[PDB]
């Protein structure tokens, strides 16, 4: 996750701590650096 | 490399290009969780201010790289330094909520107080600038974009940070300008 | 490396044309939502290409003159028809602008789909390739086709009071004109919204 | 040695919507049983959902009498929890104490008048895209509405569908916002015969999708 | 100079009122122009500059149009204090500046 | 000589070009000069050799001056700030305010 660094189960359930998040039956921008053309364009000498 | 460029596809090389044999690279640092889970400071503050992001300084770390993404997503962990009882209250609440105090309240701890207070706007997520009229012409972002309203007798200062935060659509970023010379040249520790 | 689009029944092939980039997406996300109740009726009708004049391109203009389009913008046809007789909408935009050359003036025009839109500060402008963009130059190709998903605070908007997306088109490179290329080129936009969504019959005069 | 606790500063004070425990003052007691009382609710939101309650018009009347002159536009009214006419109905009591609700808004409107009478009346859901709702029923005739006649079955309901942009809906109306939030919801008597001075109940209850949430204090 | 414009305009409150600036393609036919304003007082508070846009602080009215090959600024309606003297000007391709808008005296009739 | 130079309020005058404009008695104008942003400078290539034209960036302070001034040259100067950084030639500034 993010900067949470505790080993440990933390004492509040998480319906508490932190905001649930539901769903609908992805990172565009990593998946363009990966899908990123590298090498040589032309034969290379 | 030569690509084809005027197709703006991301075309990137490295070092290989003239027999350099890359190295690792770490990104921890950079992640965007990882960059917004630290604190900031909101200024300036008053009775009854609207815990409303993007109200931080510009230049800022968490300041500049949330304005670098249009559209954000985040938890607050707020950290007050109050006088008396401190309430708070979510984006759609009448003024009048907060003086009932059922509506979550903190009293006065010794030192400064902190607490959790969630992700309450209805928006399905929140924006850095909201383009178009305001609701019934301005880039004056609308009321139910603050996350929520405290209220203490008085407030000294005050800090958020976001949790599990995640950004959208980046944004251009801005770094300082500096003229008649060739590098900034600033004091280093 | 022509490329022939289509969209709806109107097509525009352009021979130039080095490839569509999409922005963000390769496609939307889940329409059906909370809101409205699944009473969403795509209408594919409006997806039409319609023509929008541009800055005029001069071998005047320095780097950074932006024209801005905000969208979608007056359209007196099937779509305007459409966000006047129908509360709610949602689309993708697949912007497609065209500046025409005689081949022998350099300039290097860039289009980029830039959301929500807010006046830069000329330190801003040299970041504007953040977003969806392509490089329309003469010496290369004439045409840019961007196409970006429709993305905003909320599933649905009233296209009357928030405007997301806006075409920027910031002149990179000052149009060099030589003897044999054109003094002055046009910029015409080939804008044609696409998976268009609406909700809720509104009453009207 | 003792174990280092290090408690830390800026928390550890007492918060009213905070779920911690309390501390047992007190020893065990056995409270009188009682299996099955008859007459419980554990949901708020589930007793509005069962029964309708009426909502306040003008001059204190819950039915709509069909307008002395030719008129079609009985009774007219904001869909915001906070609307005049629904000042008094056990939702809009509820929904005040909420900060934002979602979810449809079940109506209900039971003719009752003579079995001589017959009216035919139309509810018109209208989205806020108009700042005035039209009076003509034929100009509303576009957005989505129901007609129906009265018989021998008398009540009606109509679910009146939540559709707008943010996800969830405030309830208070925005002082800064004169015009709504949503949609204006009219009720029309296109053709009545024999029905003047005839009352139609009209009453307003949660639907299957109605939810809200967090609770916070106004002064009611 | 060679930047001719008619040197008088009649116009009312009611309807829409034009200025033609009138050039070769030396000068107006591959250049974008500039209308400014002037009021009796003094200065040049821009109508319409780069030929398309306004700049930000003045009535949508002013509409400006680089249609032909000569510049021409269209007041959709004119007000009491749209009278002044207007001005067209550009640069020529093989010339100077040439800022030469002779000026519209504009009246409200 | 005659320097009527007027400051910038704002509008850093680090990244904006700044031009001065005579109008004649009357109505009838001439652009005197302008200086990119980036130090160059640009002036009508019939008044030259006279004008002395130089962008303090610090100060945010434009510098203008001439010489063999005559009656004949007298008008009601301007300063107004370009909206471009550069301008490709040195004529075509006048067209961006």
């Amino acid at each position: 996750s993010g900067n949470t660094g505790s080993i440990i189960n933390n004492y509040y359930m998480q319906q508490y701590q932190n905001s649930m998040d539901t769903q609908l039956g992805n990172d565009w921008f990593s998946k363009l650096a990966s899908s990123a053309f590298t090498g040589l364009f032309g034969a290379l000498l | 490399t030569t690509a084809t460029g005027e197709s703006a596809d991301p075309v990137t090389t490295t070092v290989e290009n003239y027999g350099g044999e890359t190295q690792v690279q770490r990104r921890h640092h950079t992640d965007v969780s990882f960059i917004m889970d630290r604190f900031v400071q909101i200024k300036p503050v008053s009775p009854t201010h609207v815990i409303d992001l993007m109200q931080t300084h510009q230049h800022g770390l968490v300041g500049a790289m949330l304005r670098a993404a249009t559209y954000y997503f985040s938890d607050l962990e707020i950290v007050v330094n109050h006088t008396g009882r401190l309430t708070w209250v979510p984006n759609g609440a009448p003024e009048a909520a907060l003086d009932n105090t059922s509506n979550p309240t903190a009293y006065h701890k010794a030192p400064f107080t902190r607490l959790a207070l969630p992700y309450t706007a209805p928006h399905r997520v929140l924006a850095t600038v909201y383009n178009g009229n305001s609701k019934y012409l301005a880039a004056q972002l609308p009321a139910s974009f603050n996350y929520g309203a405290i209220r203490a007798t008085e407030i000294q200062e005050l800090l958020v940070r976001m949790k599990r935060a995640e950004l959208y659509c980046p944004r251009p970023l801005l770094a300082v300008k500096v003229t008649s010379q060739d590098r900034h040249k600033q004091k280093i520790i | 490396r022509i490329l022939t689009t289509r969209n709806g029944h109107t097509t525009s092939t352009t021979q130039s044309s080095v490839g569509v980039t999409y922005g963000y997406s390769t496609g939307e996300d889940h329409v059906s939502g909370p809101n409205t109740s699944g009473l969403e009726t795509r209408v594919v009708q409006a997806e039409r290409f319609f023509k929008k004049h541009l800055f005029d391109w001069t071998t005047d203009k320095p780097f950074g003159h932006i024209e801005k389009l905000e969208l979608p913008t007056d359209h007196k046809g099937v779509y305007g028809q459409l966000v006047d007789s129908f509360a709610y909408m949602r689309n993708g935009w697949d912007v497609e602008v065209s500046a025409v050359g005689n081949q022998f003036n350099g300039g290097c025009l860039l289009v980029a789909m830039v959301p929500e839109f807010k006046e830069f500060t000329t330190r801003e402008k040299y970041q504007l390739t953040l977003f969806p963009h392509q490089f329309i130059s003469p010496r290369t190709n004439m045409t840019a086709h961007i196409t970006v998903p429709y993305l905003g605070v909320n599933r649905y908007d009233q296209y009357n009071k928030h405007k997301p997306w806006t075409l920027v088109v910031m002149v990179v490179s000052p149009l060099t004109t030589s003897s044999i290329g054109a003094s002055q080129i046009k910029v015409y936009t080939n804008i044609a919204p696409t998976h268009v969504h609406v909700a809720g019959e509104l009453p009207s005069k | 040695g003792i174990v280092p606790v290090a408690c830390s500063d800026g928390y550890g004070g007492l918060v009213t919507t905070d779920p911690k425990t309390a501390d047992p003052a007190y020893g065990m007691v056995y409270n009188p049983p009682r299996t099955n009382y008859p007459g419980r609710f554990t949901n708020l939101l589930d007793v509005a959902e069962a029964c309708p309650t009426f909502l306040c018009f003008d001059d204190g009347k819950p039915y709509v009498v069909t307008r002395a002159d030719e008129q079609r536009l009985l009774a007219k009214f904001d869909l915001s929890l906070a609307a005049k006419h629904m000042s008094n109905t056990y939702l809009s009591g509820i929904a005040q104490y909420y900060a934002q609700y979602s979810g449809t808004i079940n109506l209900h409107f039971m003719f009752t008048g003579s079995t001589d009478s017959k009216a035919r009346y139309m509810v018109a859901y209208v989205p806020p895209g108009v700042t005035t709702p039209p009076d003509t029923p034929e100009r509303a005739a576009h957005c989505i509405h129901a007609e129906w006649d009265t018989g021998l079955n008398s009540k009606f309901t109509f679910s009146i569908p939540y559709v707008s942009a943010a996800d969830y809906a405030y309830t208070a109306s925005d002082v800064a916002d004169t015009t709504n939030v949503q949609g204006w919801v009219c009720i029309y008597q296109i053709t009545h015969g024999k029905a003047e001075q005839d009352t139609l109940v009209v009453s307003v209850s949660a639907g299957k999708d109605f939810e809200l949430r967090l609770p916070i204090d106004p002064r009611a | 100079a060679v930047l001719t414009q008619p040197s008088s305009v009649s116009g009312s409150l009611g309807q829409r009122v034009s200025i033609t600036c009138s050039g070769s393609s030396n000068n107006i036919g591959r250049y974008d122009v500039g209308w400014y304003q002037q009021i009796p007082g003094s200065g040049l508070r821009t109508i319409i500059y780069a030929s398309k846009n306004r700049p930000s602080g003045v009535p949508d009215r002013f509409s400006g149009s680089r249609s032909g090959n000569t510049a021409t600024l269209t007041i959709s309606s004119l007000q009491a204090e749209d009278e002044a003297d207007y001005f067209c000007a550009t640069g020529d391709y093989s010339s100077s500046t040439s800022v030469f808008g002779s000026g519209t005296t504009l009246t409200v009739l | 000589t005659l320097s009527l130079t007027c400051t910038v309020s704002g509008f850093s005058l680090s990244d904006y070009a700044v031009g001065w404009v005579r109008q004649a008695p009357g109505k009838a104008l001439e652009f005197l000069g302008s200086i990119s942003t980036g130090g160059n400078t640009g002036y009508n290539p019939a008044l030259k050799s006279r004008l002395s034209i130089t962008k303090d960036n610090s100060k945010n302070q434009v510098s203008l001056s001439l010489s063999s001034v005559t009656t004949e040259d007298t008008a009601t100067y301007y300063c107004t700030k370009s909206i471009h950084s550069y301008s490709v030639f040195e004529y075509t500034y006048m067209q961006y305010v």
